[PDB]
């Protein structure tokens, strides 16, 4: 970090975004990424994976976020 | 997926800092 990576965000139906972004983002500013290009909310995303609900405040860095990590995007 | 320069208009656009 600051290092750039690429995460991969998948819906229950399948769609898929891949982002671009920065260890030093928040969970926050990539859901805001993530809304921009799903014409969708920012503050309707939901991020997990398996048993981990990403917190918005923490960065992509402290939650370990490898390049390519697959997130599961949920609508709430 | 959008290239490095696209991500970072639109990360300019949300108020982020570059990538």
């Amino acid at each position: 970090g600051s290092h750039m990576i690429e995460v991969v965000c998948n819906d229950r139906l399948g769609k898929k975004v891949r982002v671009k972004c920065n260890t030093d983002d928040t969970i926050g500013d990539l859901k805001k990424l993530i809304a921009a290009q799903t014409g969708t909310r920012w503050n309707k995303i939901v991020l997990k994976k398996w048993y981990t609900i990403f917190k918005d405040h923490v960065s992509l860095g402290d939650y370990e976020i490898h390049d390519g990590m697959n997130l599961e995007l949920y609508y709430q | 997926s959008l290239s490095i320069e696209e991500t970072n208009k639109l990360r300019a656009k949300l108020g982020l800092k570059p990538l």
